[PDB]
């Protein structure tokens, strides 16, 4: 996706450490379509 | 600093009365000048 | 006035809520256990002056942690202009990201 | 020093204290019998 | 305090009730052998991962296997 | 539209306050906090807050605005209002609170989505569920844990609300 | 200022470095003043109760007396270890940072120029 | 989602129950009729009592959101601060209802 | 910063803005008061459930009672003033200018 | 009011300043706060009058508005920075709520709109707690958070504070409202000093619990509340007539007596800082405070004199109440500055 | 900052455990008698990294040892088995209480065909020692160097040189 977007670098952390960090929902499931966001953030939730 | 009290007394007479604000406006005038001067401050940063 | 009586004593009363690092019922983590952990130990009997200016990364690697506004950031852009590909018609969306491949486990 | 807006000012009382009935209800016939309650409470 | 046992036993049971109940509440817990199964119980119940150790070489009372002989045992809760 | 939900909410419950903060009568202005009370608590609901959120109903609004209705009933004493048959006493009640959906449905327009889209908190805010908790709400057992970490919080919000006994009932004498 | 200093160690009055200084004498001036503070406490005491102020109450005045200077012995160990703290801790960072303080060039003044102002 | 499909459900019936117990009757052209109880013209006198068995249900209600997560601090590994705390709220729950007594605060409601 | 925060700061601020400009009543003040305490609680829950920060959860509890027990204070000094004058009207409220 | 709830609701005055002042956690300096205002409600309405009444209510309103911006500034601060350790905040617009929240409640101008209407409507010890004890809690806070209190807010809320602490004591013979206007000035006073020497904050905050305290004794002595009721001094208790008058001589701020010692200690403090004008100009306004104090002073030590016939009734009959420390009270506030340098105990 | 590595496709596929809770559920005391070695080293590696990208052929070593726990089941004991994830797999809360003669048949066919003990109440919740031949981590937080502490006070405490040097008192 960002290919015409100048100064990108694809994979940079915005830590500015390389331990490792727990990924945010936005992180794993945002470029998803929007039923598997509802099922993955308000899935527990709204279970009944 | 004599400027700004010309100027002082010109808003002390456009206040009223008029001698006491012409002069209070004037000395007042003067202190910010000579501020502006001598780097006086009023809000001083604490630096000991 | 500061009387830490909690020290002197050698009493316990308002330090366990004080922080997320501290001993959590079930050993439960908070988010950003790490970041505010890496915080405290960097930050730690130095005082504030010298904490302010000689731990900033950990502090700015922890308040993004809590915040995450360079992460939301750095999503808005991704998504806008993934937004403005799929409405230019110069990008399709692969299978996995549309709903088609029967996820993982 | 009684201004305009100062001079209706009474001043306080002495002893800091200012000076300062019950419910009557009516049981009509809504036997029959009317019943006017002076009741306190 | 027998007299006025039967008199505030007569007058009013329900706050002898009350603090009879009360103050079996406050001292039977102590009184009791089987509090220490309470906490022990309370203890043992596995909300978490027991997270294994590493191997240093030296560790006798550490099992290397649940089915091994060293290692909290809950023989007691299984039988009581 | 369903995933911005807490967020709609929160517009509602923003909009609640302005029920009752222009303070048009307090018996109206305890309605409209009974409403944004609602509307809060599903905010709070909709992170896996069940607890607080039924300490909202149960302690907030249904402890704490009965008194504030049930004292506000003992005073401010009343007056009639327009009771003419049904195209009044129930009509403009519909007619009105439409309108009321209305401005709900109203502020979602142009000025509203250059905040909305480009600070898109929906995909990547509400992450309570992040990873496995266990057999066990954390939230719970957080609100558990005032008995065995918490003594002297127990300690001294018990002898504040024995003390605010005291104090009412010494207040409230006169003599 | 120095709160730093007394957050290892709270809520001491006299800590024990305080012992590595030298007590007040019992004939310290500030002592005797504050001496003088609780016969004057006990001179207004028997004035504002109507007392014959030098005959009455001479037990009174002297527990006024001995209660201040028993109080003040213990406030001026804490005033002379706050002031030994104040120099110790400066001497310590003078020592410590020697490019922060350097010694000064001493010049007699027949280098020194001073302009000369004639008065007349 | 299912608890706010329900909750809609309930509400739309109890809207829909109310508007045909307003309408129906309402297709009558009954009559209009006209002259507008134990008071006719009294004001409401205020009632100290009513207020105080009011404030009491607030801070007993308080006292009781304290007690109400005792079904998960049962489960906790510190009992004796535990058995501690939840007998010492509800013994100040006992000691702000003996207060309440003696000072005549339940009274004429008591 | 955040954008639901922003909306609970925004209620806090609304329910001060009535808080601040009475019209008539002293439980219109009340009532300014405890909106301004529930936008505390929503918010520190809000803040608590977000970080998994599990302590804290007991906090807006804690937040709860306490300031409903102020709001219970409150209530009675209103009942004392409308035992003196009939009303709880801010403007019977005026003695203490001299 | 019964003796052993009196006793217990004391306790529980003291308890929550205590709460504010040893606490590492910010929900228990909130709790604090809280208990304090719940505790001091009934200590105002002693007397059970409508003015009492009043008072409570503003005092109130005031009190909870403070304690929730109290607790909105703890909420930002747990936003932007995940925790609670009462040290320096970690968010300005945090910094300045709490600022603001604590002038609220210590009566800061321009939030003193409140103080000389409730110590009007209490009794002298509920004035004397208000005044003295109320202020131990706040500066505590003050004290503990400096780092991060903005300059320029704390010097407006100081210099405007003794401002109209000064202008407030012209018009006024009531002398619950001259010690209310007095105590804005005082607290400009302390969070002047604030940012620069909190020493200095604790001196002045002593020096003035001293005062104030041996002010309300003497009126609580003589049982007078206006400037009128003050003037009969001279012929009931003549020795009672010139303590008050060098204790507020003191409380002007003047020489040799030891109320002069925080002021020109906070001079001393701040030419340090090369601030010069805002010094001077703060003790120029105290000069006016010593303008109006004066006016007081001789109206009591001299001219508006004159008796009425029942104060003969009065020679008969000694005070029987106590006056607990007010000889020492009396002693410690005008005779203290040759002690000056004992503020090194402060650190 | 640094670019985050993460691994390739290719080195996440494994051969998955397709099986349901239930299957999973009733097949678990077993699961953690019979795979304990694997599944600790695992778990070890992922506690003391903390980070799972270091965690990958451990974690594949897992899924090696479950298909080959659950295929011993499959060659021997599949219909006791499936009898008995069946009556798991019909409640609600999954309750080990209401599918007792199952288990019987499953433990017993078990023990017979393979010869595994099903551990006591108190056994899979212990701390075990693992031995391991990978290093201990020296910095699983990545962390920098501390800043240095404030030069600490010592020395013998001398009297304040001419009293508090506060413009005239002379003590
Ligand atoms: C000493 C000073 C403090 C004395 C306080 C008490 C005074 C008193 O009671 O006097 C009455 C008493 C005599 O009275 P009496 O015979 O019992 O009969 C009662 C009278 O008839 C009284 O008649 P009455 O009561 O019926 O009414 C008459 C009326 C008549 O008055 C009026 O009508 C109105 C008043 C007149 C106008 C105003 C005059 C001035 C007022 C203000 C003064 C301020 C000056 C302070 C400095 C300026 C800054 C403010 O009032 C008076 O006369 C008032 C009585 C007290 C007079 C003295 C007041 C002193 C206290 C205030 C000043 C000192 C404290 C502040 C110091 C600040 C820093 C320096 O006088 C004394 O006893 C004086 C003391 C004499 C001996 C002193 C020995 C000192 C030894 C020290 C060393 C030994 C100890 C060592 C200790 C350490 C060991 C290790
Ligand atoms: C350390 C700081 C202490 C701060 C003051 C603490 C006490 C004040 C608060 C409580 C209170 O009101 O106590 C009443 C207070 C007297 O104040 P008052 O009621 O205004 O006095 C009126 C007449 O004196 C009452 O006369 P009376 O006719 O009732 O009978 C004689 C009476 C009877 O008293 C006795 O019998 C006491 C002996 C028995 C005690 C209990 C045993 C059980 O003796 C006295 O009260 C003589 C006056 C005692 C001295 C008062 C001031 C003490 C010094 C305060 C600190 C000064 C610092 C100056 C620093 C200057 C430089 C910065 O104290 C006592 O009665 C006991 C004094 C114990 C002193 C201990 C000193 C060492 C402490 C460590
Ligand atoms: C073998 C074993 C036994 C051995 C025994 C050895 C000892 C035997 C003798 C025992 C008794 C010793 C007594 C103390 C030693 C002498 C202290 C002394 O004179 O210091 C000189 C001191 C400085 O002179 P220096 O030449 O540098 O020192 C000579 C010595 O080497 C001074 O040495 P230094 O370097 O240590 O000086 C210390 C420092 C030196 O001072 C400084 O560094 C500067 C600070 C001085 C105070 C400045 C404050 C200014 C603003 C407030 C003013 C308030 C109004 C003034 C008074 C109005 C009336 C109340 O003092 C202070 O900071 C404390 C304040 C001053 C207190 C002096 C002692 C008074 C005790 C009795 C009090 C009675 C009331 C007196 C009047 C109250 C005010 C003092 O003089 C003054 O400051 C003048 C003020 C008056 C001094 C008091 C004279 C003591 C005797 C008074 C008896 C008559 C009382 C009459 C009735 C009440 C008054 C109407
Ligand atoms: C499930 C729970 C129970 C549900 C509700 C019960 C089910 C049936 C509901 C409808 C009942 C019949 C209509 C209401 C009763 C009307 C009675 C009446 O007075 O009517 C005269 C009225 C008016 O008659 P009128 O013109 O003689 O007026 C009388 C008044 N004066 C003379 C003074 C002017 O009739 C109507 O208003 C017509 C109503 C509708 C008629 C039926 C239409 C179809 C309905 C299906
Ligand atoms: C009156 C007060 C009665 C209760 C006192 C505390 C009882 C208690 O459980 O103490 C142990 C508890 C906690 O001890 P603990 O035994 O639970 O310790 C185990 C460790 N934790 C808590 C991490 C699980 O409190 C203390 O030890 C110190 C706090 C209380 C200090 C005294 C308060 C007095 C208040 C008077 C007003
Ligand atoms: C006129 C009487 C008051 C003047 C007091 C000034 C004393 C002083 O130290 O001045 C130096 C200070 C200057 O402070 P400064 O020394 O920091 O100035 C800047 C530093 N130099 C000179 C090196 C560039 O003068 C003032 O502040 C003058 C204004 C005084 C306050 C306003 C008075 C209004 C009228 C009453
Ligand atoms: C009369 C005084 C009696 C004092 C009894 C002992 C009290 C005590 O232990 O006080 C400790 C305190 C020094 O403790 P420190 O850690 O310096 O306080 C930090 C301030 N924010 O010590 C002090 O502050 C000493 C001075 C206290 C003066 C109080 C009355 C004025
Ligand atoms: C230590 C354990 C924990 C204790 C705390 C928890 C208790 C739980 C119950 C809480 C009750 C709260 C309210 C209690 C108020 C007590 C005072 C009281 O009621 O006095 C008045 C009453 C006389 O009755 P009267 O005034 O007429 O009643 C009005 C209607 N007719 O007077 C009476 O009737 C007398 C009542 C007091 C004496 C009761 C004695 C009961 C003894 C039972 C056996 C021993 C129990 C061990 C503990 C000792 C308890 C004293
Ligand atoms: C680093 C420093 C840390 C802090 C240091 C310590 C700060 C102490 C602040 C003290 C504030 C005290 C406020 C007043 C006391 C509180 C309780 C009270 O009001 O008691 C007075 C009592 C009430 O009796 P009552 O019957 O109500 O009288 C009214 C008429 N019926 O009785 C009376 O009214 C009798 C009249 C005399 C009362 C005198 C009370 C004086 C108390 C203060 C002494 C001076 C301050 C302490 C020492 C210096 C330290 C600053």
């Amino acid at each position: 996706i960002m290919k015409d977007v100048p100064g990108w670098k694809v994979g940079e952390s915005v830590f500015h450490t390389t331990r490792w960090v727990t990924p945010m929902m936005g992180e794993l499931y945002g470029l998803r379509t929007g039923e598997e966001i509802l099922s993955s953030t308000y899935g527990f939730i709204w279970y009944t | 600093p004599l400027n700004y009290l010309i100027g002082g007394c010109a808003g002390g007479l456009t206040l009223g009365i008029g001698a006491a604000a012409c002069a209070y406006m004037g000395l007042t005038a003067a202190l910010v000048k000579m501020g502006q001067l001598e780097g006086w401050k009023v809000f001083a940063e604490p630096k000991v | 006035p500061f009387f830490d009586v909690q020290k002197k004593l050698g009493v316990d009363l308002d330090h366990w809520m004080t922080i997320q690092s501290a001993e959590q019922p079930h050993r439960i983590p908070a988010r950003c256990h790490a970041f505010e952990k890496e915080w405290i130990e960097c930050a730690h009997g130095i005082g504030s002056i010298r904490a302010e200016k000689e731990c900033k990364i950990e502090f700015e690697d922890f308040r993004e942690c809590l915040l995450r506004q360079k992460t939301m950031k750095r999503l808005n852009a991704i998504k806008r202009q993934r937004d403005k590909l799929i409405k230019e018609g110069k990008y399709t969306p692969p299978p996995h990201h549309s709903g088609q491949e029967d996820l993982r486990p | 020093y009684p201004t305009k807006e100062t001079a209706h000012w009474k001043p306080p009382p002495w002893n800091d204290v200012d000076p300062p009935s019950n419910l009557t209800l009516n049981f009509g016939p809504q036997g029959v019998l009317r019943l006017v309650m002076e009741l306190s409470g | 305090v027998a007299a006025f046992l039967k008199n505030v036993w007569a007058k009013e049971p329900v706050l002898v009730a009350s603090f009879a109940i009360a103050g079996l509440a406050v001292i039977l817990p102590t009184l009791s052998p089987y509090t220490k199964y309470s906490l022990m119980i309370n203890r043992a119940t596995p909300y978490n991962y027991p997270v294994p150790l590493r191997d240093d070489g030296n560790m006798p009372d550490v099992p290397s296997h649940p089915q091994d002989p060293q290692g909290p045992s809950l023989e007691w809760l299984k039988r009581l | 539209m369903m995933t911005y939900i807490v967020f709609i909410l929160s517009i509602i419950f923003v909009m609640g306050f302005v029920g009752f903060s222009s303070k048009p009568s307090p018996i109206y202005g305890g309605l409209g906090l009974i409403v944004s009370g609602g509307v809060g608590c599903g905010i709070v609901l909709n992170f896996g807050g069940s607890f607080l959120g039924l300490m909202v109903f149960l302690i907030y609004l249904g402890g704490m605005m009965v008194v504030f209705g049930y004292t506000t009933a003992m005073a401010t004493e009343q007056y009639p209002e327009v009771w003419v048959s049904n195209k009044v006493v129930l009509g403009t009640f519909i007619t009105g609170l439409l309108m009321e959906f209305l401005m709900v449905y109203y502020v979602l327009k142009d000025k509203e989505v250059e905040i909305v889209f480009k600070f898109n908190g929906m995909g990547d805010w509400v992450i309570y569920d992040t990873g496995d908790s266990g057999f066990f709400s954390e939230e719970a057992m957080g609100i558990a844990a005032l008995y065995s970490y918490g003594t002297w919080l127990v300690i001294v919000t018990g002898w504040s609300l024995l003390i605010g006994v005291v104090v009412i009932m010494e207040i409230t004498r006169g003599n | 200022m120095m709160t730093g200093r007394q957050a290892r160690a709270p809520l001491q009055f006299l800590p024990d470095e305080a012992r590595s200084l030298p007590p007040p004498k019992l004939t310290d001036p500030r002592l005797a003043y504050i001496g003088f503070l609780g016969y004057c406490s006990g001179l207004i005491d028997n004035a504002i109760r109507r007392r014959p102020v030098l005959s009455a109450g001479l037990h009174r005045q002297f527990l006024y007396i001995t209660s201040f200077v028993f109080v003040g012995y213990y406030l001026l160990k804490r005033q002379d270890y706050m002031y030994a703290v104040r120099d110790h801790d400066m001497f310590s960072y003078i020592k410590s940072h020697p490019e922060d303080f350097p010694e000064k060039d001493k010049k007699t003044y027949r280098e020194v120029f001073e302009e000369f102002h004639p008065v007349r | 989602m299912n608890l706010m499909i329900t909750l809609l459900t309930n509400f739309t019936l109890a809207t829909l129950l109310v508007t045909i117990a307003f309408w129906l009757p309402q297709l009558n052209v009954y009559s209009e009729k006209t002259s507008p109880d134990p008071m006719g013209s009294a004001r409401l006198p205020f009632s100290m009592k009513f207020f105080l068995v009011a404030i009491t249900f607030l801070l007993f209600d308080l006292e009781i959101a304290l007690l109400l997560p005792l079904p998960w601090a049962s489960q906790t590994t510190n009992l004796n601060t535990m058995l501690t705390m939840a007998l010492l709220l509800i013994f100040l729950l006992a000691v702000s209802l003996a207060y309440e007594w003696t000072q005549k605060g339940l009274e004429w409601t008591e | 910063m955040s954008l639901v925060y922003m909306n609970i700061m925004m209620a806090f601020t609304v329910s001060l803005t009535g808080l601040l400009m009475y019209r008539s009543h002293l439980m219109s003040s009340l009532l300014c008061l405890e909106g301004m305490m529930l936008s505390l609680f929503i918010l520190a829950t809000l803040m608590i459930l977000n970080s998994h920060f599990t302590l804290a959860s007991m906090m807006p509890i804690i937040l709860l009672v306490f300031a409903a027990c102020e709001a219970a204070l409150g209530l009675s000094l209103l009942v004392m003033v409308s035992n003196t004058y009939g009303t709880d009207y801010v403007q019977n409220l005026n003695l203490l200018q001299c | 009011m019964n003796p052993i709830i009196l006793i217990i609701i004391l306790m529980t005055v003291m308890l929550g300043t205590i709460i504010v002042m040893i606490s590492t956690h910010w929900l228990l300096i909130w709790i604090g706060f809280e208990m304090n205002m719940l505790a001091i409600i009934p200590i105002m309405m002693k007397k059970h009058n409508p003015r009492a009444t009043e008072a409570s209510t503003k005092y109130f309103l005031t009190q909870s508005t403070a304690s929730m911006l109290l607790m909105m500034a703890i909420i930002i601060n747990l936003m932007f920075s995940g925790q609670w350790t009462v040290m320096k905040l970690f968010n300005p617009m945090a910094s300045m709520l709490m600022t603001m929240a604590l002038a609220m409640k210590l009566g800061m101008a321009p939030f003193h709109f409140w103080v000389p209407e409730v110590t009007q409507g209490i009794p002298l010890s509920s004035g004397l707690i208000l005044l003295t004890w109320q202020k131990l809690a706040p500066m505590s806070v003050l004290y503990q958070i400096l780092p991060s209190i903005n300059l320029d807010l704390i010097l407006t809320l100081s210099i405007l504070s003794i401002t109209i602490g000064g202008w407030g004591g012209l018009n006024q013979t009531q002398l619950r409202k001259i010690m209310a206007y007095s105590s804005i000035a005082h607290m400009g006073w302390m969070t002047a000093v604030l940012l620069y020497n909190p020493t200095m904050t604790l001196l002045n905050l002593i020096i003035y619990i001293i005062m104030t305290s041996t002010m309300f004794t003497l009126f609580m002595a003589n049982s007078t509340t206006t400037t009128l009721s003050l003037s009969h001094t001279w012929n009931k208790a003549p020795i009672m007539t010139i303590l008050v008058l060098i204790t507020l001589l003191s409380m002007g701020g003047l020489p040799p007596l030891s109320g002069f010692m925080p002021k020109w200690m906070i001079i001393q403090e701040m030419t340090k800082n090369d601030s010069i004008i805002l010094p001077t100009l703060m003790a120029i306004t105290a000069l006016l405070n010593l303008y109006f104090y004066m006016r007081l002073t001789y109206s009591t030590a001299l001219t508006m004199f004159p008796s009425t016939n029942n104060m003969k009734m009065k020679w008969q009959f000694p005070t029987t109440k106590r006056m607990t420390l007010l000889p020492t009270m009396t002693v410690l506030s005008t005779m203290l500055l040759p002690l000056t340098p004992i503020l090194s105990i402060l650190e | 900052p640094g670019i985050v590595e993460l691994p390739s496709l290719e080195d996440l596929k494994v051969q998955e455990v397709k099986v349901s809770s239930s299957v999973l559920k009733a097949a678990a005391h077993h699961y953690g008698a019979q795979c304990d070695k694997p599944n600790k080293e695992f778990m070890l590696c992922r506690w003391e990294e903390k980070d799972p990208r270091r965690c990958l052929e451990e974690g594949k070593l897992v899924n090696q040892c479950a298909l080959e726990f659950f295929r011993q089941i499959k060659r021997h004991c599949a219909e006791p088995f499936t009898e008995y994830w069946t009556c798991i797999d019909y409640s609600g809360l999954q309750l080990f209480r209401r599918c007792r003669k199952e288990q019987a048949q499953f433990d017993k066919c078990v023990l017979d065909k393979l010869g595994w003990v099903r551990p006591d109440l108190g056994e899979l919740s212990k701390v075990t020692k693992v031995k391991t031949d990978r290093p201990l981590p020296e910095n699983p937080y990545h962390s920098r160097a501390r800043p240095e502490p404030n030069p600490e006070v010592e020395g013998d405490l001398k009297p304040a040189r001419h009293g508090s040097r506060l413009f005239f008192w002379t003590m």
